């Protein structure tokens, strides 16, 4: 998980890091400066969970593209809305025991953690309103209000 | 091209229809063809149904009798209580197996010449009463004339069928009188309404979408 | 709390007096569906529970319905007690504003159960349904003979074993024989009905009013013993438009079942689909929204409209003017133009839907209805002045086959005649479904007798208080969807079908096996166009109705007949049958 | 153990998993990578549950309910919201990329993945963007390819290669783009492949030869029934529809196939739908053929026996045993022939007398997977008993499961199992002409003529017990590898020996029964496996009578002017030139047959009969059970002019008309008793199946699901009048679907399964007692004898060596499963599955004959000079040539035959 400035008066154990919602991992740690846009940065991190899936469960081997794709359109500002919360939803169902190994609760700990903290900047790519269907002439659609 | 058919109602058969069908060819000279002609066509313009009904389908055939369609118009409002006085049974409505000998009586009790149409899917074939106490369809038991389909058939549709009586009725040969000549009635053995359409029909390209009014 | 869950109303008080009387292990209470207590009773206790029912402090005082079910492959009966058939017994106390359910387990070898006809005499057409159809013997019935099949038939139709469809049996072979046999078997034997040939003086004349008589409302048979112009007795012959429609409940799924249900009461259409739709949706759990709701209420009052237009003007033609209905057939044809434009169709438009109706309002259809809001008042004006208050239909009507209260509370009575004998209980007001709570309109009530006058002139009020909901309806159509969005909503909406995989799939399962509604029991009760118009459903679980039961107001007004005419003119009875408002189709399912 | 389900307590097995428990206690979880005969692996995460550890615990945590086992104190909830939501989430997942394709897709309707769909209650699309696609593969004439619709379940492979041990299925590429099927086009070489199509829980393997004339499952006319092609007897479900047979179901019986089929079963149905077949009576006059109806075809065929002085009967084991009775019981016991030859009817019935009086029990078809070693003597088990093979493939797995059991490790989790066992497996020994698909776990392979397979055999058995008689001349590699044999044997806690008939050798099956005794002398659960040949080889052995050639010469001396041929081509068992002259000899030739065989040219009369598919019957399998077989359709419903019936109708009304010059088309049940009543051998056929008048609640089975359409069209371009439904009097199904098919209907015979919200072959999980073991009132069938109380003797006949001599070349059988029965090889769709026929030679042999690979060879057979290509086979021994036994000219009785003048032509 990423972790903010007011973080990084932690000792680097595994408990102190635990407690503070993320994983002291392998303890080589990665800045991340200003300049970086974090839609982008974690576009590019579950394009690389999701291209390493071995295939074999569907949690992993299926959402961690849709995540991509969601992704990719919040980059391109072609987000539509709930997109953030199938994000969440995505990081809440590929948790700990919900895939076969722990490859995806990994890949969803940085989605999950930019999201709490940098949650302006995933909001910025939701431009256009949520549509998944095209119009098919002679029949009405079911208008949900 | 036409079917003659003989009734034997005291003969040896027992199964309904008591009668007995052939195709033969027309049997129709410069004065007995006009004077069946003359008769053919006061039948046609003058049907009066008989007030009898099963279900809904009856309630479509009255519609067709009021204002807003005037089925006057073609001579066949008269619509007698009787048998005696009726020339047409409607069948319209479910041949229940209950109803099926007061039917079977009902046109017994009609007199010459007397022509069926049976309206709507319950009539023709028991529609979709596939069960245990409706009769599949009142031709089993009754020879029919025009078949209405629908459910109902809509008041025009079943005014189309008195069209198509009238045209079938100033095409056959009946017994010009009881006494002398051939008593057998003959009926002109028409193309089929499915045949004729389909020309116009198959044709179609285009409709209105359902979206509007 | 969504008014479908399950409850076993243990909270109502009828269980509490019923547990102080009887004793806690009497009865057994099942939780069901069906938003009415459930109470499994001894068969011993059945007259005792009856008889403690009716005379209660705020009593039940209307045998609302009576018949059976064949329990032998219900595969879920969990917490009921054993049993091959049952028997139920529904039970309306009005001023309560209540109603309960009785049932009787019953063995296969001992099918007999106790007459009720001393409680409630309304029960005697019940029970003699119930023993034709499914073979159960009432002991104590004066005349336990069968009334809807002829009485050379063999078996007992709703039994599980009972072959439904008529192509598996031999296809119908009218001989001579058999011609004469069944004719033999429909002539009227008036020393099986208590009936004299005559009296020393003179002899009584046995006349068939119908099946064909151009009074009698479809297939149906009174036989009159007439001493001169008289009636003395009648018996109603009935059963002549059975159709075998709970029986094709059983046959049909869910959702390829709501075209028959349109042919119940042949005259209603939507209001004959909304019951049943709506005890499916209890079924499925699914609680339409609100422009749903607002659609079949709209659909629902103008087919109220249509059927109360060809009520009063066939009554004005029964009564000897032949000239309204020209005029009324065309009011139904402004309806038909609103209703063919919205549903595609005039008599059975088969449109309503599990969880919504089969496609959106047209654009336009505001036009039409405000075309027939303008057309429809100087029509019933004109129609009132020209026949209603012609003092020679008043005097046809007025004072002619009249009941109280009482009358029509031991006979079943609802709808109109039951609101002309002055009490004041309408579906839409009593017990609101479809959201009728949300429009203002009056319930009209008679003064206290119920006549063929006063029952027609109800119905005329009852046609302006159906224009007035409609231009509720017109004003306020609320904007949304016209499905609900539950996974059982059958089918689902028709575009996201034809793009969308999963939806795909669901409309797939439902059009072809049928939507799944998990094992359950459930009831709607409905003020339909000629009374209460009720639906109770048991599923087993499958995508077919285990048991469709269809109560109908027009049987318990035609068993009603009888004891109404009885010593009047012939005239009399025809001006009877001209107001009670009932179709055959009603009468014999 | 005791478990509790959403507050609700219940006993279950605590060695199952908690998937299978509760599906065998009737509750609902999805899933799709799980099933009961493959075991647990927890790819799908389909299935989960919530888990809590005490009744005093919100929280919780989803589980995979395949992957947790179900033990005491368990507390899980199926319908918590967070394990609902789940469980959805799982199936949009998979919607994500699933192609927009039911309406065009075989699987519509049968699909668990459509069902699973609906019953997670996933209805609404929010996923937006681009769904993956895949090529396809041509996977061979049974098994169609459509890998858009996979979902990645896995159960394909692990069927295909874990359970069958099938080597041409895989997955291939990695994370969203993972790809199940061949490494490139060809056909799918497993003999099991068509399992793939129920086994996939999606339309990616689809049944090509039902997708020709496709319809989907609510509009079959369904039956139980067995398939005729082997003698196994695997339990099937055939679907027809418009009166053609559409497609063949795996039936489930938990005692003979449980969920499997083979592919000559699945596939091999073709030729009921032969438009050749016969639907009327013929009777021949000169050169014309007058069709009669079936009076006065009775009428005709009892005058012309009447006037007969000695009328003769040939039935057949491919006729059920109530039409072979009928046979008998016209002709008389001592008129009556088998059709099968003097050497196979003594095979068969020395195999009959092995199992019903050898002491050894015999073991039923999933009993055979519980065994510890395996012998296999002489019999082809892959192309003649395949679903046996499978079966011992399965016990050849049961060293890495008992492994795998000392480790703790529950038997659900087959992954574990697998990896513990790793190579290690039970031993197997198999011994034939040739080379056999067992080989690749076999622990041996022995390639020898019969002979020299049969003295192998008797060397076991003497080594096994002394009292055996020894055969000598036993090389010291050969003793070697019999000492191997003999140390696996007596070592085994169950072993199992299988032999049959199909070798072509008396010697074989009794060395098969002296192994079995000496093993059963020294205290051992020895268990005895006979394959036949046809579908009621072994209830023709049981009823008996005299071969084939015995009425060849009863019609050649003159003695018989009539003969009855029932249900056999006579060509397979006899010569064609001896039939054809003696049947030209004979007067009155009448066959009643449902297939146009060639002995038809010069029948006289030829009584059209019903196959399989168009009538009712019992037949005896390998192991002795009868089971019965019930009519699907009735062939008269469209075309009214078909008169195919029974064939025990046809003989039962035809000896009516010789004896009492009446008419009498009789019912099955009469025959039955008639049966156990005249052979008390097969008294136990009574009980294969209630009679007809077994009800259900008072109704009786239907044929066809409630959602059965068309009803009032189907026949409307015919007649506008729908007739009656056809009236089954012979059996308790009907045939319509106003009947029961309740999955808690107390019976055994299930036409097809479904249940509300189950409409694919998952549907099955509610027709069992617990899922994956019995049908839950027990399995149709009936086993007609008992293990005896006393064995056999020793077989002290041990023949001699094989040898060689010029000039003459004994033919080593080469069975195919694709070609060598007859029925399923007049099947156009095994046309192209069938080999080229062909000669397979030694290398020194075809060296000798200066022939190569390919060139034809011509050898003269009984007058039949028939030319051959040549295909060079390393295993077969020197002096044999290999012959495809049953293909178009190669008769099954030339196994162990000789051959004269092999010359290059
Ligand atoms: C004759 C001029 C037009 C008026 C049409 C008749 C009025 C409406 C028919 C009422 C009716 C119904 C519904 C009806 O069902 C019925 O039974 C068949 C009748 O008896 C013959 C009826 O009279
Ligand atoms: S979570 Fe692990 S087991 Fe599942 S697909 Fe991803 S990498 Fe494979
Ligand atoms: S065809 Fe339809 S409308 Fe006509 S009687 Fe039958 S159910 Fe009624
Ligand atoms: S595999 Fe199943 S869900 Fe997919 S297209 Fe075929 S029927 Fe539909
Ligand atoms: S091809 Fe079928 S069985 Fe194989 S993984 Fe895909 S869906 Fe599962
Ligand atoms: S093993 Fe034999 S009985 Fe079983 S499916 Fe194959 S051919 Fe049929
Ligand atoms: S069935 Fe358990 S994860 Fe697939
Ligand atoms: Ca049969």
């Amino acid at each position: 998980d990423f972790l903010t400035e007011a973080h990084l008066d932690l000792p680097m154990e595994f408990e102190s890091i635990g407690k503070a919602g993320s994983r002291l991992g392998t303890a080589l740690a990665m800045a991340v400066d200003h300049e970086i846009n974090m839609v982008s940065l974690v576009r590019n991190l579950e394009e690389f969970f999701a291209r390493e899936s071995c295939g074999w469960c569907t949690p992993c081997r299926d959402g961690l593209p849709w995540s991509v794709k969601i992704l990719r359109a919040l980059e391109r500002g072609e987000g539509q809305p709930g997109d953030i919360e199938t994000l969440e939803q995505l990081c809440r169902f590929l948790g700990p025991g919900k895939t076969f190994c722990a490859h995806a609760p990994g890949a969803v700990e940085p989605l999950q953690s930019a999201i709490k903290y940098f949650r302006e900047e995933f909001e910025a790519g939701i431009k256009q309103p949520f549509s998944n269907t095209h119009l098919i002439n002679g029949i009405q659609p079911n208008l949900l209000k | 091209d036409y079917t003659l058919t003989r009734i034997d109602p005291n003969g040896e058969n027992d199964r309904y229809p008591l009668q007995k069908q052939e195709i033969v060819t027309d049997p129709l000279n410069v004065f007995m063809g006009k004077l069946n002609d003359m008769v053919n066509w006061g039948r046609k313009n003058s049907i009066w149904p008989y007030n009898f009904g099963l279900s809904c389908c009856y309630v479509e055939m009255v519609t067709s009798f009021t204002a807003v369609h005037d089925v006057a118009r073609f001579g066949a409002e008269v619509l007698r209580a009787s048998p005696r006085q009726a020339d047409l049974m409607v069948v319209a409505g479910t041949c229940f197996t209950k109803m099926a000998p007061v039917i079977q009586r009902l046109y017994d009790q009609m007199l010459e010449p007397k022509w069926v149409i049976s309206m709507g899917a319950c009539a023709n074939s028991g529609g979709m009463y596939d069960i245990y106490s409706v009769v599949q369809g009142v031709d089993k038991f009754i020879p029919v004339d025009v078949y209405i389909p629908g459910c109902p058939p809509r008041p025009e549709a079943y005014m189309q069928a008195l069209m198509l009586l009238q045209e079938s009725i100033g095409k056959e040969r009946r017994p010009l009188s009881w006494v002398v000549g051939d008593q057998g009635v003959y009926r002109a053995n028409m193309q089929s309404e499915r045949e004729r359409k389909r020309g116009e029909r198959i044709a179609v390209t285009n409709l209105r979408t359902p979206d509007e009014i | 709390e969504p008014a479908w869950q399950t409850r076993d109303h243990l909270d109502d008080p009828v269980i509490g007096e019923l547990r102080n009387r009887f004793g806690p292990d009497a009865f057994t209470v099942q939780a069901t569906r069906t938003g009415v207590p459930v109470v499994w009773i001894k068969r011993e206790q059945l007259l005792e529970v009856g008889d403690f029912l009716k005379k209660l402090p705020k009593p039940y005082v209307m045998l609302f319905d009576l018949h059976g079910m064949d329990e032998r492959l219900r595969t879920h009966r969990e917490g009921l007690p054993a049993a091959d058939f049952s028997v139920f017994y529904h039970l309306i106390s009005i001023d309560r504003n209540r109603d309960i359910m009785l049932k009787v387990a019953l063995a296969e070898n001992d099918l007999h159960v106790p007459t009720f006809t001393k409680l409630f005499p309304n029960a005697n057409w019940y029970e003699r349904e119930t023993w034709d159809l499914f073979g159960i013997t009432f002991d104590g019935h004066p005349n336990l003979r069968r009334i809807m099949m002829p009485q050379t038939w063999k078996g007992h139709p709703l039994r599980k074993d009972y072959p439904a469809r008529a192509t598996e049996f031999s296809p119908f072979e009218l001989t001579k024989a058999k011609q004469d046999l069944e004719m033999e078997a429909l002539t009227f034997k008036p020393e099986e009905w208590g009936m004299k040939r005559g009296t020393e003086n003179e002899d009584f004349m046995f006349l068939n009013l119908g099946p064909n008589h151009p009074s009698a409302h479809g297939a149906f048979r009174i036989v009159l013993q007439l001493d001169g112009e008289e009636i003395v007795d009648c018996v109603p012959d009935i059963g002549y438009h059975h159709r075998g429609a709970e029986k094709m409940g059983e046959r049909q799924s869910w959702h390829s079942y709501i075209p028959y249900t349109d042919r119940i009461e042949y005259l209603g259409g939507c209001v004959n689909e909304m019951p049943y739709v709506l005890a499916v949706e209890k079924l499925a759990g699914i609680t339409v929204p609100d422009r749903v709701n607002v659609i079949r209420v709209m659909l629902s009052e103008l087919f109220r409209i249509n059927s109360h237009l060809l009520y009063i003007s066939t009554f004005i033609q029964d009564v000897g003017a032949m000239t309204p209905v020209f005029f009324a057939f065309t009011d139904r044809q402004k309806i038909y133009d609103l209703v063919e434009a919205i549903t595609g169709f005039r008599m059975h438009p088969a449109w309503f839907r599990i969880g919504g109706v089969a496609h959106d309002l047209p654009r336009g259809w505001d036009r039409l209805l405000r075309e027939f809001l303008d057309w429809m008042p100087k029509r019933l004006a004109s129609y009132e002045k020209a026949a209603l208050q012609n003092t020679i239909l008043k005097g046809r009507s007025q004072g002619v086959a009249a009941y109280g209260a009482k009358e029509a509370l031991e006979w079943g009575t609802t709808g109109a005649g039951l609101r002309a004998t002055g009490i004041d209980f309408d579906v839409r007001k009593a017990r609101p479904y479809s959201g009728y709570e949300n429009f203002d309109f009056e319930i009209p009530v008679g003064g206290g007798v119920s006549d063929c006058y006063t029952r027609v002139m109800l119905k005329v009020e009852e046609l302006r208080q159906s224009l007035r909901i409609l231009e509720q309806c017109l004003n306020n159509m609320p904007e949304g969807p016209f499905k609900a969005d539950h996974p059982l909503t059958t089918p689902p909406p028709k575009e996201r079908t034809l793009q969308h995989i999963e939806t795909l799939i669901t409309h797939f399962l439902q059009v072809s096996w049928g939507p799944v509604m998990p094992a359950n029991e459930s009831f709607q009760m409905i003020e339909a166009t000629k009374g209460i118009n009720s639906y109770y459903l048991t599923s087993d679980g499958s995508t077919m109705s285990y048991r469709t039961r269809v109560r109908t107001p027009s049987f318990a007004h035609l068993q009603q007949i009888p004891a109404a005419i009885r010593g009047s003119l012939v005239s009399d009875l025809i001006v009877y049958l001209g107001s009670i408002d009932f179709v055959m189709s009603d009468v014999d399912r | 153990a005791t478990i509790h389900v959403d507050g609700k307590e219940y006993e279950v097995n605590g060695a199952d998993n908690l998937l299978e428990a509760c599906l065998s206690l009737g509750l609902d979880i999805p899933y799709f990578c799980w099933h009961p005969a493959l075991g647990s692996v927890g790819a799908c995460r389909q299935c989960a549950v919530k888990q809590y550890q005490n009744a005093e615990d919100t929280r919780g945590r989803l589980v995979m309910s395949c992957m947790t086992p179900a033990s005491d104190g368990t507390f899980i909830s199926i319908d918590d919201e967070e394990a609902k939501q789940f469980r959805e989430s799982v199936v949009e997942w998979l919607m994500t990329n699933h192609p927009h394709d039911c309406p065009v897709c075989e699987e519509g309707g049968n699909c668990h993945l459509q069902d699973m769909t609906v019953m997670t209650g996933h209805s609404f699309r929010r996923y937006r963007f681009t769904k993956r696609t895949h090529r396809n593969q041509d996977l061979g004439p049974f098994i169609s390819h459509e890998m858009n619709r996979c979902i990645a379940c896995y159960r394909c492979v692990r069927y295909y290669k874990d359970y069958a041990d099938g080597t041409d299925l895989g997955v291939y590429g990695a994370h969203d783009n993972v790809y199940f099927g061949r490494p490139e086009d060809g056909t799918l070489e497993s003999e099991f492949s068509g399992n793939l199509v129920e086994i996939c829980p999606t339309g990616v393997f689809t049944d090509k030869t039902h997708s020709e004339r496709y319809n989907r499952k609510w509009d079959m006319q369904f039956a139980p029934s067995i398939c005729q092609q082997c003698s196994i007897g695997c339990n099937i479900s055939p679907g027809e529809r418009y009166g053609e047979l559409r497609r063949i179901e795996n039936r489930y019986n938990g005692t003979v196939n449980h969920y499997f089929l083979c592919d000559r079963g699945r596939f091999g149905y073709g030729y009921v739908n032969l438009k050749d077949r016969p639907r009327q009576p013929v009777q021949r006059r000169g050169d014309d053929f007058i069709t009669l109806n079936a009076e006065q075809a009775m009428q005709g065929a009892a005058d012309i026996l009447r006037q007969s002085k000695k009328v003769i009967g040939i039935g057949s084991p491919r006729a059920s045993v109530e039409s072979n009775f009928a046979l008998r019981e016209l002709v008389g016991e001592e008129n009556f022939y088998t059709g099968i030859a003097h050497g196979e009817q003594e095979r068969l019935q020395l195999a009959l007398k092995v199992l019903r009086e050898g002491g050894i029990y015999t073991p039923a078809l999933r009993e055979i997977e519980s065994y510890d070693a395996v012998l296999v003597l002489g019999e082809d088990v892959t192309q003649t008993g395949a679903r046996v093979a499978l079966a011992v493939r399965q016990a050849v797995k049961g060293k890495a499961r008992e492994m795998a059991a000392a480790q703790k490790v529950a038997d659900w989790q087959i992954a574990a199992i697998l990896n513990i066992g790793q190579r290690a497996k039970h031993p197997l020994f198999v011994t034939n002409v040739d080379d056999t698909r067992l080989d690749d776990i076999a622990a041996w392979t022995y390639r020898a003529p019969v002979e020299d397979q049969a003295r192998l055999g008797f060397a076991i058995a003497h080594a096994l017990d002394n009292s055996a008689p020894a055969v000598d001349g036993i090389e010291p590699e050969l003793q070697s590898k019999i000492d191997v044999i003999v140390q696996a044997l007596a070592g085994a806690k169950k072993p199992l020996i299988i032999s049959g008939t199909n070798a072509g050798s008396l010697e074989v099956i009794q060395a098969a029964a002296n192994v079995a005794k000496a093993l059963k002398g020294r205290g051992a659960d020895v268990g005895i496996t006979m394959i036949a040949r046809s579908v009621n080889s072994m209830g023709l052995g049981i009823m008996g009578g005299g071969s084939l050639e015995e009425a060849l010469t009863e019609l050649e001396t003159g003695r018989a002017d009539a003969v009855v041929v029932l249900e056999n081509d006579l060509h397979r068992h006899a010569s064609a030139i001896r039939v054809n002259a003696a049947l030209a000899k004979a007067p009155l030739v009448m066959v009643v047959d449902h297939q146009r065989t060639a002995i038809m040219e010069n029948a006289h009369l030829v009584l059209s009969a019903a196959s399989f598919a168009e009538s009712d019957g019992t037949v005896i399998n390998n192991e002795g059970r009868a089971q019965r077989f019930f009519q699907v359709y009735d062939p008269a419903y469209y075309d009214s002019k078909t008169v195919m019936l029974e064939s025990w109708r046809w003989l039962h009304s035809l000896h009516s008309t010789l004896l009492s010059r009446e008419v009498d088309w009789t019912q099955l049940d009469h025959v039955i008793d008639a049966v156990v009543a005249k052979i008390p051998e097969l008294a136990g056929i009574k009980d294969a199946a209630p009679d007809a008048t077994f009800r259900i609640r008072g109704q009786k089975l239907a044929r066809e699901p409630h959602r059965y359409s068309g009803r009032t069209a189907m026949r409307a371009n015919i007649s506008v009048h729908e007739p009656r439904q056809p009236q089954d009097i012979d059996t308790m199904f009907t045939f319509s679907m106003e009947g029961n098919n309740q999955p808690t209907a107390h019976r055994s015979q299930v036409p097809f399964a479904w249940a509300p919200g189950w409409n694919s072959p998952q549907a099955w999980n509610k027709f069992q007692d617990e899922v994956g073991g019995k049908l839950r009132f027990g399995d149709p069938g009936v086993r007609l004898f008992e293990t005896s109380e006393n064995g056999l003797d020793y077989f002290t006949s041990v023949p001699a060596r094989f040898q060689p001599q010029d000039g003459k070349w004994r033919i080593a059988p080469y069975y195919h499963l694709f070609g060598s029965d007859e029925l399923s090889q007049r099947a156009p769709v095994f046309q192209s599955r069938m080999p080229q026929p062909y000669i397979k030679l030694n290398p020194a042999d075809a060296a000798k004959l200066g022939v190569n690979a390919g060139t034809r060879v011509s050898f003269s057979y009984d007058g039949n000079t028939v030319t051959l290509p040549v295909e060079i086979a390393e295993g077969l021994t020197a002096g044999q040539v290999g012959l495809p036994m049953g293909m178009s000219g190669i008769a099954p009785v030339l196994a162990g035959a000789h051959l004269e003048d092999l010359k290059e032509a």
